RNA sequence: AUACAGUGAAACUGCGAAUGGCUCAUUAAAUCAGUUAUCGUUUAUUUGAUAGCAUGGUAUAACUGUGGUAAUUCUAGAGCUAAUACAUGCUAUCUCGACCCUUUGGAAGAGAUUAUUUAUUAGAUUCUUCGGACUCUUGAUGAUUCAUAAUAACUUUUCGAAUCGCAUGGCCUUGUGCUGGCGAUGGUUCAUUCAAAUUUCUGCCCUAUCAACUUUCGAUGGUAGGAUAGUGGCCUACCAUGGUUUCAACGGGUAACGGGGAAUAAGGGUUCGAUUCCGGAGAGGGAGCCUGAGAAACG
C-alpha cells in the first residue's frame, strides 16, 4: 500500500507532467550512497515512499559506520541493533562482558529478521533516540 | 495519547483553589424542580 | 467621536477615525507622519475577548500578535499591565470580583490559570476546545469540548466528574443561568439542550427552526435576558428568537442583517423596559427595545467586531476587534457616562454644538 | 551646498564606474580566449 | 493612487465576480478616470523589480472588463498621439517633427500597445482608429528621421531604430493574432506601401543572419489564405525580396528554412485568381534556387520538410516541362547524395513517390 | 561565556611564538585578517621579539603609524595584524624583504629576499567552486579567491601569484614524485620527495615521503603543501634544506 | 518561555534528567502564527543574525500555479476545505503548509480566454483541459493545495491541484462530506 | 579669509559596554577529557574578490527666556538650527555581421540588455606526394533535490554612494566647458577569519539492610504541521507498544565543581586537586518584555 496515511506520501519536488503520455508514469528518484556500498534494486526500483532511507530520502549517510545484530523488529521502519564488545576493566587483569543496543532506522527495500548481521552508518539526528541508518544487511 | 485522555486523576492546586462558595440561589428549588418536571416536556 | 444615525445620536469615543478601504496600518502610519480619553487604547494587531471585572474597574482582554493579555484600570486610564502567554486566548473568564484569579480556554487545547501572582499550571483538554462556563454556585468549569463531550472541573476535587453528553459534532455556544442555575446548549444543528445541576440530567431539547432559503441555522448566541426566564438564541441569517423559559413558541421573532453570522446577544436594564443588542460581523450593532422588537437605533463601525460587553453602570459598550484599536461606544439614550469619565456629558455638549 | 568639489567627486565615482566595468570586460574576454585556445588544443 | 497596497486593492476591488464589485452603470460613469490613473499607471517606468512587478499587475489589470475601456484608452494614447499629419496628407507631413519628446510618445505608446497585446492575445478588438493609423505613423516617421538627419544624432538615430523595430515585431505580432477576423483593405494600400518602401530594396543584404519579424509577417503572409493581397497588389515585391534572399548565400540555414516553410504553405495554398499562376512559377524559380542548397547551405527537421515540400510538388504538379524535370533531376541526384541515415523509412518512401 | 572571547593570556599562546613568560601577563590575540590564529605570527610580536627593531608595543605602533611595513605590496597600519606561512613583510628603509617561512624545528622564520623573489608567492589552492554569472573561482589558503582561473587547475593545487596586481603568473599540480612542505603533523618542516599517493574513503589520505638523506616518514594531505619540481623549488629555503640530525 | 532544547524530558533507559541550566536564548520558542482568512496583517521580526522574518496572521491574496501548462498567477482565496493536521483546524480555518483550499477561477479564466479565445467551461488540443477543473472553472472556483509555510514567510503560494492528486484530495473531500 | 577652515565645552551621530574580574551551592556521561560531523546551521568586524541632479524636504537636541515645585540624573510653556539624523527622490555595451579588404578592419541590419516566496528543467558516465589532414559515436565528493544556469509569477519589502579630508593639475571651441590624484566611511553576494549552536565512540565516586522499571503529563517510532539558525517526541494532531537490566537499570550517600597538577612511602600506589592553565555554573524573588552580530545580561 503506497497510500496508507491522509497526506500524499510523495517525495519533494519531483514532477511528472501528465502532459506526455509516457509509459512509466511514476517517476523515482535515488542516489548512489557509495562508501564501498551497492544500491539494491528493491531500493532503486521499489513502490515505496520514504525521508529517512539512505538510498531513496533525503538523508545522506557520513560519519561512523558501525555493526550489529537484529534483537527486536516491532518498531516500524527502526530496528535496535546489539554491539557485541569486550571491557576495559583495571582490577583483576581481564576484560568484561558487556554489550551496547542501538537504534537504527531500516529502509523497507532490505528484508530483515532478527539475528542478521548489517552495517550501518550515521545520520542526522531524525529522533530522540535514533541516530544510525543501515546500508548493508546480511542473513545468518 | 499525548493529551488526548480523560483519566479522573486527583490535582494539588485546584482542589484548593478556589472551594467553597455560596450558595446564591435565588429560590428553594422546591418550585423549581416541578418546574423541570412542568418544562417543555409538559 | 461622530453619530451615525439620525434620530439618535451615538458616539463612538475611540475607533478608527478612518472608515474603510483605506487599512489602519497604512493610515497610522501616515497620520503619525503628518481626543484619546484612555491611555494606550489599542492593541495594533487584532484582539479575541472582553469581560470587565466584576468591580467595575478592570478591563482584560485579550490579544493576538504574541498572544497577550492587556488589563487596564480605570482608576489609572491606562494599562494596569500587559502580559503574554503562548497561543491565542479564546475563551476567558475573571473568576473573582477583581482580576486576581482567571481562567482561559486557550486554543491550544487546553486551559490555562492567570493570577495576580503569576501563572498558575495549564491543564489539558482531551478533544478541542469549544466553549467554557464557570458554574458559581457549585465550583465548575465545564467546558464543551469539540463534539459530544462536556467536561466538568470541580474546584473543590480537582479531578474530573463526568463529561456531560451532547450528541452533536459541535458545541457552538454555552451558557449558565444564575437566576435559575440550570445549563443552556446551541449547536448549529438546529439543537438546544438544557441540563440540571445537583441531579445530573438534561431536562431540555428543542429547537429545530429553518430560515426562508431553507438551510440549518447556526446558533451562535445563546444568552438570556435579566430576569433569569426569557432566554435569546441567535444565528447566521440576522436571525434573532426570543423564548420564554418554558414554551416552544419564541416570544421575539426577528430577521435582519445578511448571511454574516451575528456574534453576541445582550439585555440592557433600561428605566422602564429591556432592550437588546445584537452584534454582527456585517460590521453592524442594533441597539432593540424588546416589548416591541424594534430596532430603535444602530451603529456601524465600518469595520468588524467579535465582541461586545456592554458597562453594568449604563452608556459603554466595549468591543473587541482585529483593528488596530479596541473600540467602545458611548450611549447618551440609555443613560450618562459613568463615574470615571465623568467629562464625557460635556464632549457630548461638544459634539452637539459642533 | 553644491562645489566643484561636488561634481568632481560626482564624475570621480562615474569614472570608477565605467573603470571597473572595463576591467571586468576585460577579465572576461580574456579567459574566454584562453578557454578557446584550450579547448581548441 | 496609493502605492504600498496597490496589486492586492486591485485583485480585491476592481475584480468582476467578487466582493465590492463595480456595478454596470457605475462603471459607465467612471471608468473614464480609472482610464486616465491607470494611463498613469502605465507611463510609471520599470526601473526597478517593484516597479515591473506593478508594471505587470496593471498588465493583469487590463484584459479582465471589456473591450470599449480599452478602446477609449487606446484612442486617448493616439490623441496624445496624432495620424491627421500622414492622413491629412497622401503619406507627406507637413510640419516635421522629429523630436524627442515625439519619438518618446511614439515609443511608449508602442510598449504600452504591445503590452496589452501580449497579455489580451486573442480577445482583444483591432479599433481601426488606433492601430493601423498610429503604427505606420510611427515607422514611417522612423524611416523619414533615418533618412532626413545624419548620424549626429546618435540618441535620435538609435531610439529610432529601435522604435522601428519595435513596430515590425507588434506589427507581427497584432497580424499572428488576430489572423482573418476582418479584412484590412481599408489602409491595405497604405501600410503595403510602408512595406515596398524599405524591404523589397534591402531585404537581403541586412535580414539575412537571423530570422526576421518581416520574414515572420511574410510567413505569415504566405500561410493564411486572406494576406495574399500585398502580392496581388504589386508586382510580387515581396516575392522578389523572397527570391533575393533565398540567392543570397550568406543568409543563415535557420533564415531560410522557414523561408521554405512558407514556400510549401503558398504552393499548398490553391486561389482561383488572377496572378497566382506567376506567383507558383516565381516559386519555381525558388525552386530552381533551392536546386544547389539543402546540403551546401542547409536539420532534420528541415531537411524532412523539404522533402515533404518535394512530394507535395510532386502530387499537385504546378510544374511540369521538360526544364522542371531535369532541375527535378538534378535536386534528385542532390538529394540522393544527401545522407539517409537520419530519416525515416516513410521519408524514404515519399523519395520513392518522387523517383 | 556569553559572547566571543578577545582576550589571550601569557601561558595560552601558541609555543613556537617563544614569548617569554615574565614580562606581563597577556599576549597579543591576532586581528581578524587573511591567515590563521592558532598557527600564525602577530606584526607586533615580528617587529618586537623577532626582529629586536623595537622596544615596547607604542614604539612598534609608531613605526606602523609611519608606515614603513608594507604586507604583500599593502601597506599595514594595525598592530595585531596576524601573519602566517609564506608571507612577504616589505621593510623598505631597512631596504629587506621577508618571506615569512617555515624552520624545521617547527618555529616560524624570516628569510631575508629581494624583490625577484619578493614578487610572487605560493599559494596551496584548496578549493575550487562556482559563482554568480556562472564564473569560476578558486580559494586558496590565505583567503585569496580568484575568479576565472586557469581550467586546469584542480584541487590541492599550487598557484603562483603576481604580487603588485593578483594575476596568476603559473601552477603546479599534485603529482606523486615533487617537492613539498609538510605544514602539520609531528615532523612539519621536512622536504623530500612523495613516492606515493593511497587513498582512504572519507578518512586522511596519507603521503609517505622520502626525504634526500633518503628516509621514509608518513604526512597527511592536509599538511601537504607542493612546492616545486626535482632540483627546482620554486622559492629559496632556509638552511638546513629539511635534513633533520 | 518555550524551550526548545530536549534535558526536560526523560532520558532513554527510564530516567528523569535534572535541570542543567538556565534557559539560554539560542534554543528560543515562540508563539505559532495561526493565520486567518481575512485582510492581509503581517508583522515583521527581527531574528537572529539580521534576519527579517514575517509572521503574517491574517491573509487575503496568496499566488498559485499550473504544473501542467507550468503557468503561475496571483489570485484570492474562497478558503480552506482540507488539512490533514486537524479538522478542528479546518473548520477554525487555519491556512498553513501542505492544507487544501478552495481559490478562485476567473484569473485563470482570463487568461486562458486571452490566450486561447475559447471560453472555457459549456489549438483545441493544446486546450484540452482536465473535465474536473473545466467544471471548477464553470463554477467559479477551483482545487488548491497550499505548502507556502505561513510563520517563516507570510506568503501562500501553493499549486493548483492537477489529475492524480486533485483526484486523491477530491477522493478525500468526497468522502469527508 | 565677507560662508567655515586654527583651537575647542555642550549636544546630535557612529562604536563599544556579552571582554576582563570574582565564588564553588549544585549536578556521577549532567557538563567534561579525547574523536568526528555539520551532505544539519548562524556570525558585527578583518582580508580579498564582488553593482552601467549645478543634489530636493522637515524636526529638533545643544542654546535664549518665562516658570511651578519641597524634591531625585523633576518637568512644562514659548523662541532657534545641522548631519553618514529621519524621510525622500534622477542620470550607452555585446552576437551574426552581407558588403566593400587583405590589411588590422568596419558596416547598414536583424537580437539581448539586484534582493525575496513558490512551481518547473539541466547538471548525464582512417588515409599519408612518409613533407601532413581530421574524413563521426563544467567542478565536487564516498555520494547531495549541490554550487550554478533558465522560465513564469510572487513581495504590507531592498542596498544599486543625494556622503567626507588634503592638494590642485591636464586639454582645448579660455568656457569657470570637459576630464583627472591620493584616501575616510557606506552598500549586495561569496569566500576567509573570529566564534556560537547542536552531535558520533569510549572513559566516572559507593551501594542490592536498594529487582524490577518508563508505560499518564509522552515513554519508542512512523505520517504530517508550527517554532528559531537548523535537523529533531522540541512540542503538537493519528496509530501501534517501545526501551533499561544483576551485562545492578532505577533511584539512594559524598561537608564531589571537573580536567591538569603538587606532596607521599626505597616499593603496590596513596592525601590535598584551595592555589598560578583550560573548561562549567552563578550575583532582592517571581513572571513577562527591551536593544544588539552576539544576552535570558544582572543593565
Amino acid at each position: 500500500t503506497v497510500q496508507s496515511e491522509r497526506a500524499f506520501q510523495k517525495q519533494p519536488h519531483i514532477f511528472n507532467n501528465p502532459k506526455v503520455k509516457t509509459s512509466k508514469r511514476t517517476k523515482r528518484w535515488y542516489k548512489n550512497a557509495g562508501l564501498g556500498f551497492k544500491t539494491p534494486k528493491t531500493a532503486i526500483e521499489g513502490s515505496y515512499i520514504d525521508k529517512k532511507c539512505p538510498f531513496t530520502g533525503l538523508v545522506s549517510i557520513r560519519g561512523k559506520i558501525l555493526t550489529g545484530t537484529v534483537v527486536s523488529t516491532k518498531m516500524h521502519r527502526t530496528i535496535v541493533i546489539r554491539r557485541a564488545y569486550l571491557h576495559y576493566i583495571p582490577k583483576y587483569n581481564r576484560y568484561e562482558k558487556r554489550h551496547k543496543n542501538v537504534p537504527v532506522h531500516v529502509s523497507p527495500a532490505f528484508r530483515v529478521q532478527v539475528g542478521d548481521i548489517v552495517t550501518v552508518g550515521q545520520c542526522r539526528p531524525i529522533s530522540k533516540t535514533v541516530r544510525f541508518n543501515v546500508v548493508k544487511v546480511s542473513a545468518a | 495519547s499525548k493529551g488526548r485522555k480523560l483519566n479522573y486523576s486527583v490535582q494539588d492546586p485546584i482542589a484548593n483553589y478556589e472551594a467553597p462558595i455560596t450558595s446564591g440561589y435565588k429560590w428553594s428549588d422546591d418550585q423549581i424542580d416541578e418546574f423541570f418536571a412542568g418544562l417543555l416536556g409538559q | 467621536k461622530s453619530t451615525s444615525a439620525n434620530d439618535v445620536s451615538v458616539y463612538q469615543v475611540s475607533g478608527t477615525n478612518v472608515s474603510r478601504s483605506l487599512p489602519d496600518w497604512i493610515a497610522k502610519k501616515r497620520k503619525r507622519q503628518l481626543v484619546e480619553l484612555i491611555q494606550d487604547f489599542e492593541f495594533s494587531e487584532a484582539s479575541n475577548k472582553i469581560k470587565v471585572s466584576r468591580d467595575g474597574q478592570y478591563c482584560m482582554a485579550t490579544g493576538t500578535y504574541k498572544p497577550q493579555i492587556h488589563v487596564y484600570d480605570f482608576a489609572n486610564l491606562s494599562l494596569k499591565f500587559d502580559r503574554h502567554t503562548d497561543a491565542e486566548n479564546v475563551d476567558f473568564t475573571i473568576l473573582s470580583d477583581d482580576w486576581t484569579k482567571s481562567v482561559h480556554l486557550q486554543n491550544d487545547r487546553s486551559i490555562q490559570f492567570q493570577n495576580k501572582g503569576g501563572l498558575h499550571y495549564t491543564t489539558r483538554i482531551p478533544k478541542f476546545g469549544r466553549s467554557l462556563v464557570y458554574n458559581k454556585v457549585n465550583c465548575d468549569l465545564y467546558v464543551g469540548a469539540s463534539g459530544n463531550e462536556l467536561y466538568r472541573l470541580n474546584l473543590e476535587k480537582g479531578r474530573f466528574l463526568n463529561p456531560f453528553k451532547l450528541d452533536t459534532e459541535g458545541v457552538n455556544h454555552v451558557s449558565i443561568n444564575e437566576v435559575n442555575g440550570l445549563l443552556a446548549a446551541g449547536t448549529e444543528t438546529n439543537v438546544v439542550e438544557f441540563w440540571d445541576p445537583r441531579s445530573r440530567s438534561r431536562v431540555s431539547k428543542l429547537y429545530l427552526e429553518n430560515n426562508i432559503d431553507n438551510r440549518p441555522f447556526q446558533v451562535t448566541t445563546t444568552s438570556f435576558r435579566n430576569d433569569g426566564l426569557t432566554f435569546a438564541c441567535g444565528t447566521s441569517n440576522g436571525y434573532s428568537y426570543i423564548y420564554d423559559l418554558r414554551t416552544s413558541e419564541p416570544s421575539i421573532i426577528k430577521d435582519q442583517g445578511y448571511g454574516f453570522d451575528i456574534k453576541k446577544i445582550i439585555w440592557l436594564d433600561n428605566v422602564g423596559t429591556e432592550n437588546k443588542i445584537v452584534t454582527c460581523d456585517k460590521r453592524i450593532a442594533k441597539i432593540w427595545d424588546r416589548l416591541d422588537g424594534k430596532a430603535y437605533a444602530s451603529m456601524e463601525p465600518s469595520v468588524d467586531i467579535n465582541d461586545i460587553e456592554h458597562v453594568p453602570g449604563t452608556g459603554m459598550f466595549f468591543t473587541a476587534n482585529e483593528s488596530i484599536p479596541m473600540h467602545t461606544y458611548y450611549i447618551p439614550s440609555l443613560g450618562p457616562s459613568p463615574r470615571w469619565c465623568s467629562f464625557l456629558d460635556s464632549i457630548t455638549e461638544e459634539l452637539e454644538e459642533k | 551646498l553644491v562645489t566643484p568639489q561636488r561634481l568632481q567627486r560626482k564624475r570621480h565615482q562615474r569614472a570608477l564606474k565605467v573603470r571597473n566595468a572595463q576591467a571586468q570586460r576585460e577579465a572576461a574576454a580574456e579567459y574566454a580566449q584562453l578557454l578557446a585556445k584550450r579547448l581548441s588544443e | 493612487l496609493d502605492d504600498t497596497l496597490f496589486k492586492d486593492e486591485i485583485t480585491t476591488f476592481l475584480t468582476e465576480n467578487g466582493s465590492q464589485s463595480i456595478k454596470a452603470e457605475d462603471e459607465k460613469v467612471v471608468m473614464p478616470y480609472v482610464l486616465r490613473i491607470f494611463f498613469g499607471r502605465a507611463q510609471v517606468p520599470p526601473t526597478s523589480g517593484q516597479k515591473r512587478s506593478r508594471k505587470i499587475a496593471v498588465i493583469s489589470v487590463l484584459p479582465n472588463f471589456k473591450k470599449p475601456y480599452i478602446n477609449d484608452f487606446l484612442s486617448l494614447a493616439s490623441e496624445r498621439l496624432d495620424y491627421n499629419y500622414f492622413f491629412g496628407n497622401s503619406h507627406q507631413i507637413n510640419s516635421s517633427k522629429a523630436t524627442l519628446k515625439t519619438i518618446r510618445r511614439m515609443t511608449g505608446f508602442v510598449n504600452i500597445v504591445n503590452s496589452t497585446l501580449s497579455v489580451l492575445r486573442t480577445n482583444f478588438p483591432l479599433h481601426t482608429n488606433s492601430v493601423l493609423q498610429p503604427l505606420i505613423y510611427s515607422i514611417a516617421m522612423a524611416y523619414y528621421v533615418l533618412d532626413t538627419e545624419s548620424t549626429e544624432e546618435v540618441h535620435l538615430r538609435k531610439m529610432a531604430s529601435n522604435l522601428r523595430q519595435q513596430g515590425l515585431k507588434c506589427l507581427s505580432s497584432v497580424f499572428e493574432f488576430v489572423g482573418n477576423t476582418f479584412d484590412w483593405s481599408t489602409s491595405m494600400e497604405d501600410i503595403y506601401a510602408v512595406v515596398v518602401k524599405p524591404r523589397i530594396s534591402h531585404f537581403s543584404d541586412e535580414n539575412l543572419q537571423q530570422p526576421s519579424s518581416l520574414l515572420r509577417l511574410f510567413l505569415y503572409w504566405a500561410h493564411n489564405p486572406s494576406l495574399y493581397q500585398f502580392l496581388y497588389y504589386d508586382e510580387f515585391a515581396t516575392a522578389t525580396a523572397l527570391m533575393d534572399t533565398i540567392s543570397n548565400q550568406h543568409v543563415k540555414e535557420a533564415v531560410i528554412g522557414p523561408i521554405i516553410e512558407a514556400a510549401d504553405s503558398i504552393i499548398r495554398n490553391p486561389v482561383n485568381d488572377d496572378h497566382y499562376v506567376d506567383l507558383v512559377t516565381l516559386i519555381c524559380t525558388s525552386c530552381l534556387k533551392i536546386l544547389p542548397s539543402l546540403y551546401v547551405k542547409l536539420d532534420s527537421n528541415s531537411i524532412s520538410t523539404f522533402l515533404n515540400l518535394l512530394v507535395s510538388i510532386t502530387e499537385m504538379g504546378f510544374i511540369q516541362d521538360d526544364h522542371v524535370r531535369s532541375r527535378l533531376i538534378s535536386s534528385l541526384i542532390s538529394i540522393l547524395k544527401g545522407k539517409l541515415k537520419k530519416l525515416q523509412e516513410n521519408d524514404t518512401q515519399k523519395i520513392l513517390k518522387i523517383l | 561565556a556569553r559572547g566571543p572571547k578577545k582576550h589571550l593570556k601569557r601561558l595560552a599562546a601558541p609555543h613556537h611564538w617563544l614569548l617569554d613568560k615574565l614580562s606581563g601577563c597577556y599576549a597579543p590575540r591576532p586581528s581578524a585578517g587573511p591567515h590563521k590564529l592558532r598557527e600564525s605570527l602577530p606584526l607586533i610580536v615580528f617587529l618586537r621579539n623577532r626582529l629586536k627593531y623595537a622596544l615596547n608595543g607604542r614604539e612598534v605602533k609608531a613605526i606602523l603609524m609611519q608606515r614603513h611595513v608594507k604586507v604583500d605590496g599593502k601597506v599595514r597600519t594595525d598592530t595585531t595584524y596576524p601573519a602566517g606561512f609564506m608571507d612577504v613583510i616589505t621593510l623598505d628603509a631597512t631596504n629587506e624583504n621577508f618571506r615569512l617561512v617555515y624552520d624545521v624545528k617547527g618555529r616560524f622564520a624570516v628569510h631575508r629576499i629581494t624583490d625577484e623573489e619578493a614578487s610572487y608567492k605560493l599559494g596551496k589552492v584548496k578549493k575550487v567552486q562556482l559563482g554568480k554569472k556562472g564564473v569560476p573561482y578558486v580559494v586558496t589558503h590565505d583567503g585569496r579567491t580568484i575568479r576565472y582561473p586557469d581550467p586546469n587547475i584542480k584541487v590541492n593545487d599550487t598557484v603562483k601569484i603576481d604580487l603588485a596586481s593578483g594575476k596568476i603568473t603559473d601552477f603546479i599540480k599534485f603529482d606523486a614524485g615533487k617537492l613539498v612542505y609538510v605544514t602539520g603533523g609531528r615532523n612539519l618542516g621536512r622536504i623530500g620527495t612523495i613516492v606515493h599517493k593511497e587513498r582512504h574513503d572519507g578518512g586522511f589520505d596519507l603521503v609517505h615521503i622520502k626525504d634526500s638523506l633518503d628516509n621514509t616518514f608518513v604526512t597527511r594531505l592536509n599538511n601537504v603543501f607542493v612546492i616545486g619540481e626535482q632540483g627546482k623549488p620554486y622559492i629559496s629555503l632556509p638552511k638546513g634544506k629539511g635534513i633533520k640530525l | 518561555g518555550i524551550s526548545r532544547d530536549s534535558r526536560h524530558k526523560r532520558s532513554a533507559t527510564g530516567a528523569k534528567r535534572a535541570q542543567f541550566r538556565k534557559k539560554r536564548k539560542f534554543e528560543l520558542g515562540r508563539q505559532p502564527a495561526n493565520t486567518k482568512i481575512g485582510a492581509k496583517r503581517i508583522h515583521s521580526v527581527r531574528t537572529r543574525g539580521g534576519n527579517k522574518k514575517y509572521r503574517a496572521l491574517r491573509i487575503e491574496t496568496g499566488n498559485f500555479s499550473w504544473a501542467s501548462e507550468g503557468i503561475s498567477k496571483k489570485t484570492r482565496i474562497a478558503g480552506v476545505v482540507y488539512h490533514p493536521s486537524n479538522n478542528e483546524l479546518v473548520r477554525t480555518n487555519t491556512l498553513t503548509k501542505a492544507a487544501i483550499v478552495q481559490i478562485d477561477a476567473t484569473p485563470f479564466r482570463q487568461w486562458f480566454e486571452a490566450h486561447y479565445g475559447q471560453t472555457l467551461g459549456k489549438r483545441a488540443a493544446s486546450a484540452k483541459i482536465e473535465s474536473s477543473v473545466e467544471s471548477q472553472f464553470s463554477a467559479g472556483r477551483l482545487y488548491a493545495c497550499i505548502s507556502s509555510r505561513p510563520g517563516q514567510s507570510g506568503r501562500c503560494d501553493g499549486y493548483i491541484l492537477e489529475g492524480e492528486e486533485l483526484a486523491f484530495y477530491l477522493r478525500r473531500l468526497t468522502a469527508k462530506k
